[PDB]
């Protein structure tokens, strides 16, 4: 790649700086050349390389959805032909989105995942699997669209599996596994009632367990429990 | 629908 | 180009949507594509042309900021050596930025303006032109930064001289010239009475028209008469 | 000080 030739701790520094002037896509690039050294990345840089791609892959799901409404409009009763152009920029906009989330599904797949040994790790890693696929999902709708959501599934699942059982209910890992783990039942598997039992009850486990906690920690994890109360008022 | 935001290290 | 064999009407048609889903560097493109397929642009058009690059270099202004200011924090006493790093970030964002305003400027002088024979049109390109070289001038440094000062000088000034005989007071292209002008004066040539003086005679001369005006246009001019009295404010 | 905006047409 194009960051061969520079050192990880640079990519590293450089990455941090591109976050603070929230130039996003030179950050994915750096933490990309830093994963592509080939070490294992500490909690510090497993938090980067994942601001950096959901910044990116959030500013061309916003823009899709966008032109998907645009094009939807277009496609209605007593609408006007505009021709091509609507769905040639939708399709652009999502082959650029698609580029992105191959990109970091194949970061996770060579070799980051494989090599995650820890619980804090592999359940980073297997989380942004199922986040990425969901996004894939999002914009599917050919003769894959079943398994890009099984894909999804299946990688939220082994993550919530270890999260349960090596992590307590207060992780800020864990607690926002479930979160997107709500989200992808409610909005991608058409689950509700799915996505609704598992942020109740994550957000009545974690409630019970907040007791053990220092005051920097509560603080982190009741930040993500609102999330999830804020998800079951939109919800019920 | 929220997911974690995670925009911001 | 890239967009040589796309029409001009779907060049046009996706930079209005590519604003419509905040992607301003596709916009900026599409309307590069545009701009070289020869004709004139319409009022529209340039508006086009001018928010979708208004917008890229916007935020490569913003993080060359962010990187300059660490830069020179860096660089005081009891501050501790990072390496290049930090320059190197800022010199790859200032490289990126300059390409961005010589692609404008190249675009402005092929052919642009020796084509623009309206003063709705020239005044519009020149202002351009003095934006655009100030904007390289806020990154100068060289043996050239006398002269990129005094080409946005000459681009302004010509501008004026034109709006001046053409234009009402009220005009918003000369209104937003003699505040971008004035800002020129202030920031870069180092002349805030100069600033002041032009900020306060183009004020009171608008002021002075505006009983000639539509509602419409009312609200046009005084909108942008109210970002000259905001640097009066500043500025005094 | 603030130049014209000019981000949205
Ligand atoms: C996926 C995920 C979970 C939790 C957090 N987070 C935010 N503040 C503290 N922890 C971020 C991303
Ligand atoms: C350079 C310039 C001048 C004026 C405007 N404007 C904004 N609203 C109406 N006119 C934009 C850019
Ligand atoms: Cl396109
Ligand atoms: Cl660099």
């Amino acid at each position: 790649g194009a960051m061969g030739s520079m050192e990880r701790a640079s990519l590293i520094q450089k990455a941090k700086l591109a976050e603070q002037a929230e130039r996003y896509e030179d950050m994915a690039a750096f933490m990309k050349g830093a994963v592509e050294k080939g070490e294992e990345l500490s909690c510090e840089e497993r938090n980067l390389l994942s601001v950096a791609y959901k910044n990116v892959v959030g500013g061309q799901r916003a823009a899709w959805r966008v032109l998907s409404s645009i094009e939807q409009k277009s496609n209605e009763e007593g609408s006007e032909e505009k021709g091509p152009e609507v769905r040639e920029y939708r399709e652009k906009v999502e082959t650029e989105l698609q580029g992105v989330c191959d990109t970091v599904l194949g970061l996770l797949d060579s070799h980051l995942i494989k090599e995650a040994g820890d619980a804090e790790s592999r359940v980073f890693y297997l989380k942004m699997k199922g986040d990425y696929y969901r996004y894939l999902a999002e914009v599917a709708t050919g003769d894959d669209k079943k398994r890009i959501i099984d894909s999804a599934r299946s990688a939220y699942q082994e993550a919530m599996d270890i999260s349960k059982k090596e992590m307590p209910p207060t992780n800020p890992i864990r607690l926002g596994l479930a979160l997107n783990f709500s989200v992808f039942h409610y909005e991608i598997a058409n689950s509700p009632e799915e996505a609704i039992s598992l942020a109740k009850t994550t957000f009545d486990e974690a409630m019970a367990d907040l007791h053990t906690l220092s005051e920097d920690s509560y603080k982190d994890s009741t930040l993500i429990m609102q999330l999830l109360r804020d998800n079951l008022t939109l919800w019920t | 629908a929220g997911s974690i935001p995670g925009r911001r290290s």
